[PDB]
């Protein structure tokens, strides 16, 4: 049920849980959560992460991993509400217990989808503006980290229109606090940060990390329209077009790791899931070669172990529920889905 | 109507199946039997108190959203009293019930009147008069009255799930409007005793 | 283009890519052997990643042929 090791992990036994820290929580991951679950474990009190047979797989590939190769990529798929984004999370976790500069978005459905107020850039022509992700989205990352914004030491410099430049040897903390002070050019200071970590080729300071959830918004049309009633295309938009001409696999030090979600899959149908079908044909263009992840429904034992997780946590109040025919029934219309599970034994 | 007259509703209870007694079982056998309704299921987790909820507060045939909203409530409540755990001391988690399924038991059960006013015919003017009600007609009062003052127009911005949740949690210990109304009803009936005699049933 | 040819051809589209993948890696990993295009090509485990690109890109995917695809990826990167 518990496990001792969080950092360290094996596959002897599965289904086991570990323990996590506060500053864990706070500081690697604040935002990488859908709301459902944040909510869920501020009320279990209690951060404890599951193993996952996939899970472990993945970090099987990332401790027998040279960065003298291209820099690999990794998509996660499931079936819709299994563990694929909290298995994202704990290689997340594992990379920060390695000590390694992550920068992690929480959805790029937010992105291409329900913008407030989408504008001419000054950087750039014939680009719309995210202004206020963008400097969401700088802040989450000045939050999730501090030494590494000390010490980037970006060798370039960077004009404002706001009577202001910054030059050589400066730690681009300054630009993280530019965007927080105004939001207006932060999807420039983001579009040019996001350059940046590549700018440094070497990587021998940090090792680089991105990690992406909803991946398959980042392929596929957009919602909004123009203010003359038209459509917008995805790459017009100033963070896809980013995002889509910065990760190329040319910064050849490390990993990337994108997981996919139907749950706000835009102009998909239900029960869809392959990877193909989500990322489309552009996606297959964009990357070719990967590597596929099909995070499958829990197993037995695990969904035993889980089952005993919740009720050491005193979960399920229904205390006629502890017994065989309950469980049989409960595993019966769960099929074995995490996602449904974790709402049945929310709702019992 | 649509059933004949010849067919009976069967029960759910598979603990009453699996072993006069064994008499009327054959007389069931020997009769026939029609088909059993998309509600009720034979599992643990059901009863005919929450299947009378989601009954009354679905609106235009929408069970679906109904039982979604009933589940969600559920775990407003259960999340409360978990977080009412976590913040109390040993000694009044010990007290502190949690699971929300007796917790609206209780609250159902405590908002129920045993005793109700009926408008009966005098002259030219109806006069109202304490009367025992039954407890079908209890349940039924009770439930409808909680979501009643639930649902209202004074919290049109805040929701109904964490707004029914409260008041849940209120008429736990006997308060809230409900409980309040109750009482005032009862205070009706101490003011209509002597009327009593105006009933002829 | 593309577009119109509704069934692609393994001849220049998919060796765009592959050129790069193959290239970045053995300027590291082959230190700099420069060994010709087509010598790459007439591997076993290209022809391999060529047919599985082929059977899941052309037609319905399914889970053994995922798993296959994934196989290839990992047989062409040596990673483990
Ligand atoms: N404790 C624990 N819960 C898990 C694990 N894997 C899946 N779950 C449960 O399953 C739910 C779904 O996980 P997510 O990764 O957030 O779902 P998703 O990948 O976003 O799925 P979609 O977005 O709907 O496509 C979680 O909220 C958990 O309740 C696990 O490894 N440990």
């Amino acid at each position: 049920t518990n496990e001792n090791d969080p950092a360290k992990h094996g596959d002897q036994h599965e289904g086991q849980h570990y323990n996590i820290s506060p500053q864990d929580l706070e500081t690697v991951f604040p935002h990488g959560l859908p709301p459902r679950f944040v909510m869920q474990v501020k009320t279990f009190s209690e951060a404890c992460l599951m193993v996952r047979k996939p899970a472990l797989e993945l970090l099987h590939y990332l401790k027998n991993t040279s960065f003298a190769y291209p820099a690999i990529r990794y998509l996660l798929y499931g079936e819709k509400g299994t563990g694929k984004t909290l298995s994202l999370c704990h290689v997340i976790h594992f990379c920060a217990k390695q000590d390694w500069l992550i920068l992690h978005i929480p959805d790029a459905h937010l992105w291409v989808k329900n913008c407030r107020d989408l504008l001419q850039s000054s950087y750039n022509k014939q680009r719309f503006d995210q202004p206020l992700e963008a400097s969401t989205w700088l802040k989450n990352f000045k939050t999730t980290n501090e030494r590494f914004l000390n010490q980037i030491k970006v060798q370039e410099k960077y004009v404002w229109n706001k009577r202001e430049s910054t030059e050589k040897g400066s730690p681009l903390g300054e630009v993280v606090e530019q965007g927080i002070t105004r939001v207006r050019n932060a999807t420039d200071a983001v579009g040019i940060v996001l350059k940046e970590l590549k700018r440094q080729s070497s990587l021998g300071m940090f090792h680089l990390l991105v990690a992406v959830d909803g991946i398959n918004a980042l392929w596929g049309r957009t919602t909004l329209k123009r203010e003359d009633k038209s459509p917008i295309a995805p790459e017009e938009l100033a963070l896809v077009h980013n995002l889509r001409k910065m990760m190329k696999n040319d910064w050849h030090g490390g990993a990337i790791v994108s997981a996919l979600s139907q749950t706000g899959s835009l102009f998909k149908p239900r029960k869809a899931y392959l990877p193909q079908e989500l990322l489309g044909k552009e996606g297959f263009d964009a990357l070719d070669p990967f590597i596929p992840i099909l995070v499958s429904n829990y197993n037995p034992k695990e969904f035993e172990s889980c089952i005993q997780y919740y009720l050491e946590n005193n979960w399920l109040q229904h205390e006629k529920a502890p017994t065989e025919e309950g469980k049989k029934e409960l595993l019966f219309l769960s099929n074995a889905n995490p996602s449904l599970l974790e709402r049945h034994c929310a709702y019992l | 109507s649509r059933y004949s007259p010849e067919f009976k509703d069967p029960l759910i209870d598979k603990e009453y199946y699996r072993k006069e007694e064994k008499y009327v079982r054959e007389l069931k056998k020997t009769q026939l039997i029609k088909a059993a309704p998309a509600g009720k299921t034979s599992s643990v987790f059901e009863d005919p108190v929450i299947s009378k909820f989601t009954n009354m507060m679905m609106i235009g045939g929408n069970k679906v959203l109904a039982r979604s909203l009933m589940i969600q409530t559920l775990e407003a409540v259960k999340r409360k009293q978990f977080e009412k755990y976590h913040a109390a001391s040993a000694e009044e988690q010990a007290t502190i019930e949690r699971n929300p399924y007796t917790i609206f038991h209780q609250a159902l059960k405590n908002c129920e009147p045993m005793i109700g006013l009926v408008p009966i015919l005098k002259g030219g003017r109806f006069y109202q008069v304490p009367v025992p009600l039954p407890d079908r007609r209890r349940r039924f009062l009770a439930m409808k009255w909680m979501i009643t003052e639930c649902r209202d127009k004074k919290h049109q911005r805040t929701l109904m799930p964490e707004k029914l949740s409260h008041k849940l949690l209120e008429a736990f210990h006997n308060q809230g409007p409900v409980i309040k109304r109750k009482h005032d009803l009862h205070k009706m009936a101490e003011a209509n005793r002597a009327l009593a005699h105006y009933r002829w049933w | 283009t593309e577009a119109d040819m509704e069934e692609y051809i393994w001849e220049n589209s998919s060796s765009e890519r592959n050129i790069l993948e193959t290239l970045l890696q053995m300027k590291a990993a082959e230190k700099n052997m420069e060994i010709n295009k087509e010598e790459l090509l007439g591997t076993k485990e290209i022809e391999e990643y060529k047919k599985s690109v082929v059977s899941l890109k052309n037609e319905e995917e399914n889970e053994n042929s995922i798993s296959q695809y994934k196989e290839s990826v990992k047989r062409l990167l040596n990673v483990t």
